[PDB]
């Protein structure tokens, strides 16, 4: 039977200053015991001063990713150009990941 | 006369009426300008108010990084139409990782506009838009119409009185062509082009709306004291 | 008067869309007849070439609809061939679903059916055509089944259609009193055409050369056209006689 | 009467009054022509300079259908375009179930149909051109005219548009002088100066000249537009025979 | 599906088709609402042309929609039937989410939402109908009259008339009605009810028709002779 | 949910329902009402699935109400159990069925006679003199057969009610927090408070 | 596109006639003349064929339909009207009927479907009402004999006999003066013969006429012997040589 | 007759243009914009005197920080209200925010032109939106059924505008406080109004950033009115 | 398109009157006379066929009088073809309502449900109303024998005597002049020829030309018989009270 899941594996870290951020990730991809690439990054600048990372499923990370820098791209439109604030990515988030409840996208979120 | 009713019908002289009708709106709309050099491309556009306690209706959209237009008749219907022009836009970037040309920018709005002109209950688009943008082949301008009628220029204007600036660009073609490397004068050219437009009123601060792409610029719009400079 | 424009009743009982498009039929100017022999169904037609920067060979009236079943259309072409595809897609659906080639007669009742329900209902037009179908059926033999805009369908021994059809019915009326039979009693096809173009210049009264005409015929297990050739070696054997 | 204020009414003449009032729209729209050749077809058309302001060679009238077949139209632009679109469509779903590219025949039926099934409903307005198509398939060379009313016939050669019983005239004259065939390369020259005789009937505005063309033996049976040195030998050819 | 746009502006700026169908409010029978200090009244005409009729079996004038609200109307009796069975769905649906009874002025808003709803939707025509709807909020004691009609819009009164010859009773409303006392008593309330109906009905037989709404789903109708003690009552004291 | 008990005397309709809510290894509420009013001489218990049973009570009752107001007219307990057993005679064919059993108890005011109607989650209606859902019956059926008299007064049958709890609370394995009693008569519906 | 007529074509004027019903029925009086007559053992039908040229074979065209084994039908009108509305009855008397009581429907419960139908045409959107009027002769088991009219409207009536179209008016006045309740079936085929004789002017013969009964039961036209509860069809079509044995002894 | 969506010759949408006949016709409202807040206020204009006016409901909330003030069909304005109020709530469960006045505006407008043969005719009501964001600040809208805003400093809208207009026009500058807009809104309103102002046939309301949006208080209104009537008589 | 056509079915007059559904009961008004009365022991229904022929087969035929359930039937004036659609949703309606309760329909349910499908076609969908008046007569056990009619417009009122049709203000003037409550059935049945018989466009009433019910507890104990009357009892029923 078909899985529509996979593991490509890595880690990634976020820490916090009082003044600055930091989101750090290994730039290895993999599946079960072989190496995909040495070098595939998988922390993004998502633009206004946002950073984000969805490791795991990479299919599903690149997905979540591709969607929400989309979503930050039409918050300029709708709202004209308004910086999309750390705690409003946050919640825009909740609902992308939350919309797939049924059928999840496997990864573990950080911004 | 009797020919007028609905888009469907055509006259005995082969007219459709409601798109003429339709294209009579845009002449009725505030003026704008479009021109171009081989480097960058400049919107300009005369805004227009209800009366001094009234805002300035804002004439120009952003649809991409390196595209947008300026608008002239029913603001909603352009409204509609350049969201769809960012939705295409987007489709092209999301599925196949590249910038939509300027050209089949264009191609996608005619056919939009058609579909309407065809169909009983339905109606044609109000509104005219001069499409700017800058893609793999250079700096672009267009002059939409709602017939459906799309059409690549090095400059053009439309709106109320828009003759006066169409006029203008067609004797200077020669010169802002080769305003390469320079926006401020590519601007420059197209201010002084929308000033054969004016009659009584002049160019004040809060009254133009400038905007430009190009090689190394993406599209952005000046309005209020950004704008003090040009006049 | 918006009982002249849709196909509702006007107050005498008629619909007068369905007697404009009867009208609409004879707008080529062209005169087609179909007879049956004893093994054969031949169906003629004018062929009229007016502009020289026609290629005549994509000028055509006649239509095979499927292996066994041919149609001439007297009537405007975009119509002509909106009935004509119609009728390929009903013959092909028909030999799928029921196991063996729809009949003449059956075909002419379904797009019968098909014309009757644009005088019904509003939204759709009756199409400006009369379709005269041919087929040697291998239950009834040689038939000629003819359908109008009214959705009217009839069985003949013969018939024309066009301007000048009645002066050609009236002249095949006359032979069927004189042979005292319901069809051509000859052995060839060949000779069927012959009868059918001979009996066509006698009531028209005009002379025909090889691109003035169009001749289709149906055989048993096939319906098939005739090229310029195959009628210029027809015309020259009724000239030799 | 009333009988041309709806499409798809019947006059009592048995006329769809509307389909001969698109027809108008046609008739006052640029000139467009189409040559049958020894083994290919070449279209042609008239582009009205409006304006200085026009970008000369990047306003494209002749479209392509699949990657053989050349479509050009006079009247009303966007109507043209929206029939090219269901052309290709059409042609996709052929070489979708079928394999092969569609037939130039077949292709011609397919918006025959579709322009025929717009006269016969009140809720939709017939096509507001007449479409000069064609190209070359494996029974060789093929070239169609469709009318608003969906008629639409095989020729030797084909015209409409403002100019058209000029370059109708014009058109005569080849298939008589050249009973055994005319060569692709004659055909781009001769639609050039057709081209420019026709243009006497619309002769306010200056115009730009824009040809394509398909060949077996010159194009490998593709459709290709006729750009650089071949079109400017075909203009000064056409410039010629005018002085 | 029907998707006509009947309901459409004119030159003027009228919707004509909303227009027209408060004129078939204005032929309607008259209804009159009263309400006083811890009560109020619904009065309704009922037309004298049509004897032989079975008063037990004919439709009320005047409708429950939930034990402690009830609705009278004036214009299109068929039309008035689709407003009711609605309000009624609404009042059931209201209990069962909320857990608690509509008020007044909720069951109004949605009645007079569904008759907007029929202005601007395409294949319908307005509802040819006004409505008077009155009661109690859940445990409370304060009196609630509410008016509706064909274009949406609805408001509270102190007191209020529809239907033929309306503008005559709301005359007289209009001067015997006191906003700083109003009716103090049941039997004040329904005089002045019946008074106002007085002015226009004709005979005080079988034409008034009289409901009382009090506090706490306390609904009752009057009967004939109850109704013909205040008729009389009234006449005695006229002839002065 | 668990314990619905039913049984019909003389004059009136006595129905007994559980008040223990557990989940899990918890009593989250022992003080709890199996049952909705569906109109003055009818009242309906229930039990089954959590969330579907109140879900299903309260629906019915709407139902009803809704009825009642726009005939000005209460429907006959007979009436009312054919509407909530064809509810779920739709149900159990449903993509997602009701799973809730439930007992009906009335008072005809047309006939002067009290009715107990128990149908199941698939249902299946009967009419009975006295009636259970669940693993009570498996009780309370055969001791009914033994006390039970057709013409027993309300207070005999209070007794005879609270004979089946002293069985119920003696051999069930279940702690079901005892019982809410009520009577359906003539006069209406009300609730025994000291049980 | 798609059909935006969801209005009705048939309304009423202030007056309170349904235009198109009317009008129907004008149509349906320019139609040729057809008859139907009731007897004690069976009923006939009959119409005059109408040939539109006499190079049309006239035997293609059938005015007189079955539509069950011991139903027929024939009409007076537009032609094809008549030709679709026979598709209809026929499937419907299946699947309304047959494949649920597994027995063909009686003649009034059929006449009913039929008449639903056309009244349908009168009410629905983007119609107009159909334009004949049909008589339907049946015979079941529980009812007898029967002949019914059903009219553009859906309207339809019973009848011992009766007469529609062209000359309907004179025909039913001759039928008037010949029918009694004794009637044999043979009487009744001959009285037909007499009536329609009055509303033909051109050629009177069994090739020009046609003539259907429901009579008894016909064992050698059911197809198959072994079940001894299906005896045949009660509808039967009378030949060509059959009408003309008759008009001899007329 | 003729279809809902048609263009007249001059260009203009004939349906939209009807509607701006029965805005017209409609009662009186006010917005004026100051530094320290928006005012809101509107003509009630009881039909009859037993018609109990404080049910009268012509001014309405949008949420905390965004108000309404309507004019004409008034009964139009209900459905534009509801989408109004679930767009503001909607936006701050999708974002965690407050909602810009001018995107509220729009999402409003959008609503509009979705009519023809959607509902089948545009709005018969003009509204005035204002409110307060961090943005912009405080901002008041005139939103039209064409499907076109204007941002304005004031604005008047209904049967006294073009009076009102021109009123606003000389009276209005960039220093304003709250308590003046206050009284110049009840000062215009007066003039224009058929019968005499008072507490009962007209209303105040406001938005601050601090409090929100706040209807006033018939006592509240009337103390303006009474201070207002005597700064008149004072010079 | 196809605006053109439309002939607005369902719009309001500038009197505020609905145009189909006054211009369906003008059609109405044409129709055969159809009497109902209604007397303390049971219900008359009467009603007048529209100008018979001799040769119409009487004994088999239904065009006034239909039944809808074992207690209750409808009189009918105007289209039948129209009014045949309505019987059949109405005969589904009260089998419906008894799958539902067990419980025969009550006769007002039966009848506002029907008056509602009715209402929906001068409202909404674009459609002509009914052509159709009914007069329901009926029994059961809230209200016991019951009359109510209604019309194209979905309104519907309950009568003691009723008169639709033809003549309907002739007729409702000699029923509203020898009508008293205390009346029984036969002499309902008396009232309901002889004012057929004044009010009749004929020559002389007879029984080919008449339809005839009544709705008696004339069973054995407690229970609703249906009587449709046949041809021969309408000939015996006439000559017995004396009107040939
Ligand atoms: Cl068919
Ligand atoms: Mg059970």
């Amino acid at each position: 039977q078909f899985n529509p899941y996979g593991d490509n594996g890595g880690t990634i870290l976020g820490i916090a200053g009082e003044d600055f951020a930091v989101l750090a990730g290994d730039t290895r991809n993999i599946t079960d015991y072989s190496i995909n690439s040495r070098y595939e990054p998988k922390v993004f600048d998502c633009g206004d001063n946002i950073v984000m990372s969805a490791n795991g499923f990479a299919a599903d990370g690149d997905a979540l990713v591709k969607r929400f820098k989309n979503s930050v791209k039409w918050y300029h439109f709708d709202h004209n150009d308004k910086k999309l604030s750390i705690n409003s990515a946050a919640r825009n988030i909740q609902h992308l990941l939350y919309g797939k409840r049924f059928f999840p996208y496997y990864v573990h979120t950080i911004i | 006369n009797n020919y007028d009713g609905d888009t469907v019908t055509f006259s005995p002289t082969g007219r459709l009426f409601q798109v003429e009708y339709a294209l009579e709106a845009i002449k009725q709309g505030s003026v704008t300008v479009g021109l171009r050099s081989n480097t960058h491309a400049v919107l300009v556009a005369l805004k227009r108010n209800a009366d001094e306690l009234s805002s300035y209706q804002k004439k120009i959209i952003k649809c991409d990084e390196h595209m947008g237009l300026s608008l002239a008749g029913l603001a909603p219907d352009a409204r509609v139409l350049s969201n769809y022009l960012r939705q295409q836009c987007n489709y092209s970037s999301l599925v196949f990782n590249r910038k939509l040309a300027v050209e089949r920018a264009g191609h996608l709005l005619c056919d939009k506009a058609q579909k309407n002109t065809q169909s009983y209950g339905g109606r044609p688009y109000g509104v005219g838009l001069l499409i700017i943008g800058y893609d793999k082949s250079g700096a672009h301008l267009l002059e939409f119409q709602p017939s459906g009628n799309v059409t690549e220029l090095y400059g053009t204007a439309i709106g109320a009185r828009s003759q006066g600036a169409k006029t203008y660009l067609e004797r200077t073609l020669d010169t802002f062509i080769k305003i390469d490397g320079n926006p401020d004068e590519l601007i420059k050219a197209g201010v002084e082009a929308i000033s054969q437009s004016l009659r009584d009123e002049s160019l004040t601060v809060d009254n133009l709306s400038i905007a430009i792409v190009g090689k190394d610029t993406p599209f952005t719009i000046y309005d209020g004291e950004a704008v003090a400079k040009y006049i | 008067g918006y009982d002249r424009h849709i196909t509702i009743f006007s107050p005498e009982g008629r619909l007068y869309q369905v007697e404009y498009a009867f009208k609409a039929t004879n707008q080529t100017n062209i005169n087609s007849l179909a007879v049956r022999g004893k093994d054969c169904t031949v169906v003629i037609s004018q062929k009229k070439v007016p502009d020289k920067l026609l290629d005549p060979t994509t000028v055509s009236y006649i239509f095979c609809i499927s292996r066994t079943i041919g149609m001439v259309v007297n009537g405007p072409i975009p119509d002509a061939r909106n009935a004509a595809l119609r009728a390929k897609a009903e013959a092909a659906e028909f030999r799928y679903k029921y196991g063996y080639d729809m009949p003449c007669d059956v075909l002419a009742k379904r797009m019968a059916n098909l014309s009757q329900i644009y005088t019904q209902r509003a939204y759709m037009r009756p199409l400006g055509v009369i379709l005269t179908f041919v087929s040697v059926d291998e239950e009834l033999g040689p038939s000629i089944y003819k359908t109008d805009p009214a959705g009217y369908y009839v069985g003949y021994k013969a018939t024309a259609t066009g301007p000048k059809q009645q002066e050609i019915t009236t002249n095949l009326e006359n032979h069927f009193k004189k042979s005292k039979i319901d069809h051509i009693n000859e052995e060839s096809w060949e000779k069927v055409v012959e009868f059918a173009i001979t009996h066509m210049i006698d009531a028209l009264g005009t002379e025909f050369s090889k691109n003035d005409l169009e001749v289709g015929v149906a055989t048993k297990d096939k319906f098939f056209t005739l090229s310029a050739e195959n009628i210029e070696e027809r015309l020259v054997a009724i000239a030799e006689q | 009467t009333g009988y041309d204020l709806s499409n798809s009414v019947f006059s009592p003449d048995g006329r769809n009054f509307q389909v001969e009032y698109a027809v108008k729209a046609v008739e006052n729209g640029t000139t467009s022509i189409g040559i049958k050749c020894n083994d290919g077809v070449v279209f042609a058309v008239e582009k009205l300079i409006t304006s200085k302001l026009l970008v000369p060679q990047k306003n494209v009238k002749i479209q392509v259908v699949d990657r053989h077949i050349g479509c050009v139209y006079s009247g009303l632009i966007p109507d043209g375009r929206h029939l090219v679109n269901r052309g290709r469509e059409e042609a996709a779903s052929f070489k979708k179930l079928y394999k092969t590219p569609i037939p130039i025949p077949a292709f011609a039926d397919r918006l025959g149909q579709y322009v025929q099934a717009h006269t016969l409903y009140n809720s939709v307005r017939p096509f507001g051109v007449s479409t000069i198509f064609g190209g070359v398939d494996k029974n060789g060379a093929h070239l169609y005219m469709l009318e608003p009313s969906g008629s639409y016939w095989g020729y030797k050669g084909a015209a409409t548009g403002k100019g058209r019983q000029s370059a109708k005239a014009e058109l005569e004259k080849l298939v008589d002088h050249h009973p055994e065939g005319l060569s692709a390369r004659e055909a781009v020259k001769q639609a050039a100066k057709i081209i420019y005789l026709a243009h006497e009937d619309n002769k306010e505005k200056d115009f730009e000249l824009e040809i394509s063309w398909c060949s077996l033996s010159e194009t490998n049976g593709l459709h290709k537009f006729v750009k650089g040195d071949l079109l400017q030998e075909a203009i000064d050819f056409a410039q010629k025979e005018i002085n | 599906g029907y998707d006509r746009a009947l309901s459409i502006f004119s030159p003027d700026g009228h919707i004509f088709q909303v227009e027209y169908a408060l004129e078939a409010v204005k032929r309607g029978t008259c209804a009159v609402g009263v309400k006083g200090k811890n009560c109020v009244v619904l009065g309704c005409e009922r037309r004298s042309t049509l004897k032989l009729q079975d008063t037990r079996i004919t439709p009320s004038k005047v409708s429950k929609i939930d034990s402690h609200v009830v609705l009278s109307f004036s214009g299109l009796n068929a039309d008035s039937r689709i407003l009711i069975e609605k309000a009624r769905v609404e009042a059931q649906s209201h209990r069962l989410t909320l857990e608690d009874p509509v008020t007044v002025e909720y069951l109004t808003r949605y009645v007079a939402g569904v008759q907007q709803r029929y202005t601007q939707s395409g294949g319908v025509r307005p509802f040819g109908v006004s409505t008077l709807i009155a009661g109690f909020d859940p445990r409370d004691d304060e009196p609630k009259l509410y008016q509706t009609e064909p274009s949406g819009i609805y408001s509270s009164w102190s007191a209020q008339t529809i239907g033929r010859n309306s503008k005559t009773v709301r005359e007289f409303l209009e001067k015997n009605y006191d906003r700083k006392e109003p009716p103090a008593t049941v039997e004040e309330c329904v005089k002045l009810t019946v008074r106002s109906l007085l002015e226009v009905v004709q005979t005080g037989a079988k034409n008034i028709e009289i409901t009382v709404v009090k506090p706490d789903s306390d609904i009752v109708a009057l009967s004939s002779e109850e109704i013909n003690q205040y008729v009389t009552q009234i006449e005695q004291e006229k002839q002065e | 949910m668990d314990i619905i008990l039913g049984i019909r005397v003389q004059d009136s309709v006595i129905l007994a329902s559980s008040k223990a809510v557990t989940r899990g290894i918890s009593v989250l509420k022992d003080s709890d009402d199996k049952t909705r009013q569906l109109s003055p001489h009818t009242l309906m218990s229930f039990a089954g699935e959590a969330g579907d049973t109140v879900q299903f009570a309260e629906y019915i009752q709407a139902n009803i109400q809704l009825y009642s107001i726009r005939e000005d007219y209460e429907l006959s307990p007979q009436a009312v159990s054919s509407f909530v057993r064809q509810e779920l005679a739709k149900s159990i064919r449903s993509r997602r069925p009701y799973q809730v059993n439930v007992l009906i108890g009335g008072y005809d005011k047309k006939k002067n006679k009290p009715e107990l109607y128990q149908i199941d989650y698939l249902g299946t209606k009967v009419e009975l003199p006295y009636g259970a859902h669940g693993y009570s019956g498996f009780y309370t059926f055969s001791l009914l057969d033994h006390h039970y008299r057709p013409d027993m007064t309300t207070e005999e049958g209070l007794d005879l009610l609270k004979l089946c709890v002293q069985e119920l609370e003696k051999r069930m394995p279940m702690d079901f927090k005892g019982v809410i009693v009520k009577i359906v008569d003539k006069d209406g519906i009300r609730q025994v408070d000291d049980f | 596109m798609t059909d935006r007529y969801s209005f009705s074509l048939t309304t009423f004027s202030p007056s309170g006639k349904l235009g198109q019903i009317d009008y129907a029925l004008t149509a349906v009086k320019q139609g040729v003349t057809s008859l139907g007559i009731k007897a004690t053992n069976g009923v006939v039908i009959a119409t005059e064929k109408k040939s539109s040229s006499p190079l049309a074979m006239s035997e293609t065209l059938s005015k007189v339909s079955l539509l069950t084994p011991d139903i027929g039908a024939v009409y007076s009108g537009m032609g094809p009207d008549y030709r679709v509305l026979v598709d209809k009855s026929r499937k419907v008397a299946h699947t309304s009927y047959k494949r649920i009581y597994g027995e063909y429907p009686p003649t009034k419960l059929l006449v009913s479907e039929v008449a639903k139908i056309m009244q349908e045409a009168t009410q629905s959107g983007g119609v107009r009402p159909f334009g004949v009027s049909l008589l339907i002769a049946g015979h079941d088991e529980f009812n007898g004999f029967s002949l019914y009219q059903v009219d553009p409207s859906g309207s339809y009536f019973p009848w011992k006999a009766t007469a529609i179209g062209k000359g309907s008016v004179a025909a039913k006045t001759f039928l008037e003066k010949r029918w009694n309740d004794e009637l044999e079936l043979e009487d009744a085929i001959h009285i037909a013969l007499l009536t329609l004789k009055e509303s033909v002017e051109g050629e009177f013969n069994g090739d020009t006429i046609e003539l259907a009964i429901i009579g008894d039961e016909n064992p050698d036209l059911l197809g198959y012997t072994g079940i001894p509860t299906d005896k045949g069809p009660r509808f039967r079509k009378l030949t060509s040589q059959e009408i003309n044995d008759r008009l001899e002894a007329l | 007759d003729r279809g809902v969506s048609t263009f007249s010759p001059e260009g203009r949408l004939f349906q939209v243009e009807y509607s701006l006949e029965a805005i017209k016709l409609g009662s009186t409202a006010i917005g004026i914009a100051t530094k320290e807040g928006v005012v809101l206020g509107v003509e009630k204009r009881a039909t009859s005197p037993l018609l109990e006016s404080d049910s009268i409901e012509k001014i309405v909330e949008i949420d905390r920080h965004i108000g309404c003030a309507m004019s004409g069909l008034t009964a139009d304005a209900r459905s534009m209200i509801e989408h109004a109020r679930t767009a503001a709530v909607t936006h701050n469960l999708y974002y965690d925010e407050d909602i810009n006045v001018e995107s509220l505006t729009q999402s409003v407008c959008d609503l509009a032109l979705r009519f023809g043969e959607l509902m089948s005719r545009p709005f018969g009501v003009a509204l005035l939106i204002a409110g307060h964001d961090a943005d912009d600040g405080y901002q008041l809208f005139h939103a039209e059924p064409s499907g076109t805003f204007y941002r304005y400093n004031a604005k008047a809208i209904g049967s006294g505008s073009e009076g009102a207009q021109a009123e606003l026009l000389n009276e209005w500058h960039s220093s304003l406080t709250l308590k003046e807009a206050e009284l110049l809104v009840l000062k215009i309103l007066k003039q224009v109004m058929e019968e005499k102002l008072d507490e009962n046939n007209a209303q105040l309301s406001c938005i601050t950033k601090q409090d929100g949006f706040k209807i006033y208080d018939n006592e509240k209104t009337a103390e303006l009115i009474k201070e207002l009537k005597e700064k008149e008589a004072a010079e | 398109g196809s605006r053109r056509y439309d002939s607005r079915t369902t719009i309001f007059s500038p009197e505020g009157r609905l145009y189909q559904v006054e211009y369906a009961l003008e059609s109405i008004s044409h129709a055969g006379t159809a009497i109902g009365i209604m007397a303390s022991d049971g219900i008359v229904l009467a009603a007048e066929r529209k100008v018979t022929s001799t040769l119409l087969e009487q004994d088999t035929s239904t065009e006034k009088l239909y039944k809808l359930n074992d207690k209750i039937a409808v009189a009918v004036a105007g289209l039948t073809a129209d009014a045949e659609i309505l019987i059949n949703t109405a005969r589904i309606h009260a089998q419906n309502y008894l799958k539902t309760y067990n419980e025969d329909i009550p006769v007002e349910i039966l009848v506002r449900r029907l008056s509602d499908i009715k209402q929906g076609y001068t409202q909404h969908g674009g459609l002509r109303p009914f052509g159709v008046s009914f007069i329901y007569a009926g029994y059961d056990d809230r209200y016991g024998y019951q009359l109510y009619t209604s019309n194209p417009s979905g309104n519907y009122t309950g009568w003691k005597a009723i008169s639709v049709g033809a003549n309907t203000s002739a007729a409702q003037t000699l029923l509203q002049m020898d009508y008293k409550d205390d009346m029984k059935v036969d002499d309902a049945i008396e009232l309901a020829l002889k004012t057929l018989s004044k009010t009749t466009d004929s020559s002389a009433l007879t029984y080919d030309r008449l339809e005839f019910a009544t709705i008696r507890k004339g069973a054995n104990d407690g229970e609703v018989y249906q009587k449709i009357f046949k041809p021969q009892e309408i000939k015996d029923i006439l000559v017995k009270t004396g009107i040939t």
